[PDB]
């Protein structure tokens, strides 16, 4: 019924490893850029 | 310090950065494939044709 | 012209003024990632679909086998096939969260951006409908049968609107061929309209989780949301592929591995998960026509959401009452989905009509009401 | 010391102190149009 | 008795926009009336409302809130826009009715 069975699961593997590796990196990159807004501080200084 | 070396050498000049990514992808592939197949196969000892193959490959009829 | 060729060029100014220098709220959350996924999702279906269409044969005598051939003989055909069929799901999952988000944070107040969305949804639904008939399996055939057969319940122009769609007297080759064409077509219509959707959007700009002017703090789409969206992509893409690569048929009905046959009605004819909810409301009203209208309105109801907003605030962030009502609705939908996958027998039948009943009530009566009452509790 | 400077020298010295560095920025007034340190930071590299 | 008060104070704390330092009026959806109203606010009240919001947005982006101490308290919430807003609506209802006339 599914001759591909094997190759398809060998693929599923490579997929997770890469997927894991890549999602990690991209999370860092996303965090790294947003860091500028995340840390960011602000004050209201009317000229009272 | 590798990070600095890597920075100045590879990552600083946007042109070498891309060059690194290319050669880097090349090496990464070759190895990531080998290791994964190796993991997959090992995980399935004697179940693959690659394994049982010898029993009929030049040893019959 | 201007200094940088990004804002002056008649095209780079487009890519730029809608994906790079585009003003976006500093706080839009993860529930804002689905727009891009939906987009990405779309391009991917069209790509996988074309690749499949290049090996498909639209003819009752070869439909089922052309697909089988594609999986069994075409290089990576088996893969492409998966991705496409499963991509339909990712698509719907994505589109339902996209909608949910819109309901919860009052994005629908962006009337045109919204109504075009509704139109997008409808088109997508039709698309998956015709697409499902293509492999010509048992479910493909009977699904086509069950559904198209409802029109004959419309008055006068009924029995005709049907023998017209079928191009004959029953679902047969004539129908299959026009469905392939229709399926090949609609995705482009979708892409088209998707452009319009984003255009109306850009007029106002993105709404945001708090529902208050975000002009006080806007950020350039890039890199903030470029990166944020790409992350959202991989995060979702992971389970998609996981399900698609390890449990290929977790979702698909097996009756569709059996070539369609008009002399055998399957035991339980039911749609893919993403139609269940509507299949349930369809069967709640036992009266071929009434059930049809009830289905019709189960989706067309979205066009009314904008006019049923009574809150003084845009989002549900600060309206704990609406929230639970909202989550009640969500759950209300799971139940309806569950019912759709069940046979027409007690207890299901009653449980069925109930959820249906509540569904419309929550959206037509409760929400508007609770919202009014809520304003009074703020002393407004 | 000034006649010693040639283009080649200027490039190497500016690269040394300017290229890819994270700068300090001070904005005062109706500054809404100038934005994002990120964007400004990326202006620190590539011709 | 004080039922309405208990309720209002409850729902107020229930909604929890004070956790962001927002006043009730700071959360109003900006429809046409609200829009005119804000335009009538005195320079200061407007700037104060402005910062209050931008503050709450930066909080939402950060996924945080104000420390319990800074939360707006039900009875210290100043309804700065409502007086104006009601007028804008009065004026309009007048014009509106007068034009059918
Ligand atoms: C329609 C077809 C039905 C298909 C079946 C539906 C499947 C149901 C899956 C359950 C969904 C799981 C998601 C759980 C998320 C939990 C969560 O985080 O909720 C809290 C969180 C907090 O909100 P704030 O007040 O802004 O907080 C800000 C302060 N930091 O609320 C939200 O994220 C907002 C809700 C948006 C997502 C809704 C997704 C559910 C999808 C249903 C579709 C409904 C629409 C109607 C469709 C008609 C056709
Ligand atoms: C496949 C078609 C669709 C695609 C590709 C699409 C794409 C987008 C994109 C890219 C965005 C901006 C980012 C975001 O907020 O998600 C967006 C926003 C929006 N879409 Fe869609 N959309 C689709 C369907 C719909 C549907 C079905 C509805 C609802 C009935 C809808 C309602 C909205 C609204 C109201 C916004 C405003 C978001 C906000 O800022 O609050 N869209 N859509
Ligand atoms: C809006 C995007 C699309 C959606 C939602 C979609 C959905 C579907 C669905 C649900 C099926 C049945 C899959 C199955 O379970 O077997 C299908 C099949 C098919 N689709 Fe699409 N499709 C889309 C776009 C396309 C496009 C643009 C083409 C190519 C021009 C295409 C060509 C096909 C073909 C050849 C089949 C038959 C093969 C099969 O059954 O898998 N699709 N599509
Ligand atoms: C051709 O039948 N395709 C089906 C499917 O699930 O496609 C994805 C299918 C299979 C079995 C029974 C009913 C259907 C279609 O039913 C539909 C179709 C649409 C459009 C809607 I709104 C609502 C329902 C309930
Ligand atoms: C069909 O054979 C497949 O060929 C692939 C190489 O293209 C291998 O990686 C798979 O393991 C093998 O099953």
């Amino acid at each position: 019924a599914e001759p591909e069975h094997d190759q398809r699961k060998r693929m599923g593997l490579k997929m997770l490893l890469i997927s894991a590796l890549l999602t990690s990196l991209l999370y860092y990159m996303k965090r790294h850029k947003w860091s500028v807004l995340k840390s960011r501080k602000m004050a209201y200084r009317p000229p009272k | 310090a590798l990070l600095r070396q890597a920075y100045s050498a590879l990552f600083r000049r946007t042109s070498t950065f891309a060059l690194t990514v290319v050669l880097g992808a090349v090496l990464f592939e070759r190895a990531f494939d080998q290791g994964a197949d190796a993991i997959f196969e090992h995980l399935n000892e004697g179940k693959l044709w690659k394994h049982i193959k010898h029993k009929y490959e030049a040893s019959e009829e | 012209m201007a200094p940088n060729i990004r804002k002056s060029h008649p095209l780079l100014k487009m890519i730029n003024n809608s994906l790079i220098d585009l003003p976006a709220p500093s706080n839009i959350s993860a529930w804002w990632n689905f727009g891009s996924l939906l987009a990405v999702c779309l391009m991917t279906q069209i790509l996988t679909g074309l690749l499949l269409a290049m090996h498909y044969t639209a003819d009752t005598s070869l439909a089922f086998s052309s697909v089988a051939h594609t999986c069994r003989n075409v290089q990576y055909g088996w893969l492409i096939r998966n991705l496409h069929a499963n991509g339909a799901s990712f698509f719907f999952i994505c589109i339902f969260l996209h909608i949910g988000r819109g309901l919860y944070y009052g994005s629908y107040l962006y009337k045109e951006t919204w109504n075009t969305g509704v139109i997008l949804l409808l088109t997508l639904m039709a698309t998956a409908f015709v697409g499902y008939v293509l492999p010509w399996g048992q479910m493909s055939f009977w699904g086509a049968t069950v559904i198209t057969n409802l029109f004959s319940a419309i008055p006068y122009i009924g029995h005709t609107l049907v023998e017209w769609a079928w191009g004959g007297f029953s679902v047969d080759n004539p129908t299959l061929t026009r469905f392939f064409a229709l399926h090949f077509l609609l995705p482009f219509a979708i892409a088209g309209i998707t452009i319009i959707h984003l255009t109306f959007l850009h007029e106002s700009g993105s709404n945001n989780p708090l529902g208050i002017s975000s002009d006080s703090d806007k950020i350039p789409f890039h890199p903030y949301y470029s990166f944020k969206d790409i992350l959202g992509l991989t995060l979702m893409l992971t389970p998609f592929l996981t399900l698609a690569l390890f449990s290929p048929n977790l979702l698909g009905d097996p009756e569709n591995f059996t070539p369609a046959n008009p002399l055998v009605t399957p035991p339980h004819i039911k749609p893919e998960w993403y139609f269940l909810f509507a299949y349930a409301i369809l069967r709640s009203i036992p009266n071929k026509l009434g059930g049809v209208l009830a289905l019709a309105a189960s989706v067309l109801i979205l066009f009314l959401i904008p006019f049923l907003h009574k809150s003084k605030q845009r989002t549900m962030t600060f309206r704990p009452l609406s929230q639970t009502l909202f989550w009640l609705l969500v759950a209300n939908l799971l139940i309806l989905t569950w019912i759709g996958s069940q046979p027409v027998e007690h207890p299901f039948i009653i449980i069925g009509q109930m959820a249906s009943l509540s569904y419309f009530t929550i959206l037509l009566i409760l929400f508007p009401t609770i919202g009014t009452l809520e304003n009074k509790m703020l002393n407004y | 010391r000034i006649s010693a400077v040639d283009a080649r020298m200027v490039r190497d010295v500016c690269s040394k102190y300017i290229y890819d560095k994270c700068p300090a920025l001070a904005a005062v007034g109706p500054i809404e149009q100038l934005l994002d340190y990120n964007r400004i930071r990326s202006g620190m590299y590539w011709i | 008795g004080r039922l309405m008060d208990r309720i209002r104070k409850w729902y107020y704390n229930a909604a929890g926009f004070n956790k962001y330092g927002l006043m009730r009026d700071d959360t109003l959806y900006e429809d046409d009336d609200v829009k005119e109203a804000l335009k009538r606010l005195p320079e200061d009240l407007y700037n104060e409302r402005m910062f209050r919001i931008k503050r709450a947005l930066d909080l939402s982006l950060k996924h945080r809130i104000l420390p319990k101490e800074q939360w707006v308290k039900y009875e210290e919430d100043k309804p700065y826009l409502e007086p104006y807003l009601k007028e804008v609506i009065r004026e309009r209802l007048e014009r509106e009715a007068w034009n059918k006339k």
